[PDB]
């Protein structure tokens, strides 16, 4: 397969590279906010009994 | 907050995702190449004509 | 053969229109641009916690952008002729040999065509409070009329490709 | 058809160049703005909303 | 210019009552030599954005 | 259209790019300066209340 | 006190926020060279004539 229409393995290493990024920006954020769980969507269940303690 | 949440969203909208283009532009390029070198082929039927007389 | 010669007027009329529309697109995102700023002007004029002279430099520049927009609405002609300056009702271009048309209705984009006057203003707060909803739908339709002139000119491409 | 007069192969060619010059022309846009949708022409009703927003 | 925001050029002040009425006339020059410099940035503005449609 | 005199695409890559320069200085003169309405060309009406403050 | 909340508000009207500033200046700076970029691939379209001939 030596097509010039398209590239499957440019497409795999976009969807890796995007997952390192969202890693690297949980990371980020989380160093940030200086929680694990800063919001909802990072843990609902514990999030709404943090704030009710 | 919600300025910044009406910008992001306008960058989804909009926003291109260059990564991809980074390929699609050196595929475009070669897909150029060989369209210039197929019509200089093409070009060339009519000197057959000569060998014949 | 007469047939096959005779598509290159087409194909100018189809570039032409083409070029016409690119006018009409530059001239709209002035509008837009101006019309945005004219909003945040109305917008804090609106407040009424300013002073008398803050209003009044607040409308002196409402209605710089207003005669700025009247300008470039006026200035966005091809060679005599603007699908947008609001002088004709429609534009026809060649879509075949045999004369058929391409019709692209026009879209003004004055300000008598966005809903806008001449002389629009604000004297008090409850004026430019009203004057905010105004220049929203101003720009509300200024934004459908350009993506109309857009997808008419995206067409007008797709059948020069055809007639080639 | 060994015409000296007409060369359909060189119309296709120079359709399927045509084409592809086309596309890398889209490309180079969507490259130097950093948007997919930088006009109305690209897409009027998304460029509406943008603007709007 | 003095002439244009309200002055002149003997303008002054020779007692205490004549310095507290100078305090409003340099308030009102003030506040029209601003504004007119405001509608000069204006024009500026607009020239610039008349040169890109120009282009 | 494959002209050897004009070049529309060159045009429209010079417009995007004087756009991006222009951003670009506007940006590097509100970094300097510190202000975003360093002077009356900024806006007119808040510079004249921030004069008059 | 008087003089004190004046002056914050002269720099509540005029200052720039300038840790957004820090964020725009190096994406402009990537998007002025992809646009350069952009702009040189888009200089060499004449080049493809010289092979057809």
């Amino acid at each position: 397969l030596n097509s010039i229409n398209t590239n499957a393995g440019a497409m795999i290493a976009l969807q890796n590279l995007n997952g390192t990024n969202s890693e690297l920006t949980t990371v980020q954020q989380r160093i940030n906010t200086g929680k694990k769980i800063a919001s909802a969507k990072d843990n609902g269940a514990i999030w709404a009994t943090a704030k009710n303690q | 907050k919600l300025q910044d949440s009406l910008d992001a969203g306008v960058g989804n909208l909009v926003d291109a995702d260059l990564a991809k283009e980074s390929a699609k532009l050196q595929s475009l390029q070669t897909k150029q190449q060989l369209g210039v070198q197929a019509l200089s082929i093409a070009n060339q039927s009519s000197s057959s004509i000569l060998s014949l007389f | 053969s007469a047939t096959a010669a005779s598509m290159n007027a087409v194909k100018d009329s189809l570039q032409r229109g083409q070029s016409t529309i690119d006018v009409a697109l530059a001239a709209g995102d002035t509008i837009t641009d101006l019309l945005g700023k004219m909003k945040e002007k109305a917008l804090a004029a609106s407040d009424t916690s300013l002073n008398t002279a803050s209003f009044n430099a607040l409308k002196s520049d409402f209605d710089s952008l207003r005669d700025q927009i009247e300008k470039a609405a006026t200035n966005a002609k091809f060679n005599g002729v603007s699908i947008a300056d609001g002088s004709t009702t429609k534009l026809t271009f060649l879509a075949n040999s045999d004369g058929s048309g391409f019709t692209v209705n026009a879209k003004t984009i004055s300000l008598a065509g966005i809903g806008l006057t001449t002389t629009s203003t604000f004297t008090t707060a409850a004026a430019a409070k009203t004057m905010i909803g105004t220049i929203d739908t101003a720009l509300q339709t200024a934004t459908n009329k350009l993506a109309s002139l857009g997808t008419s000119s995206v067409g007008l491409d797709t059948h020069l490709t055809f007639v080639g």
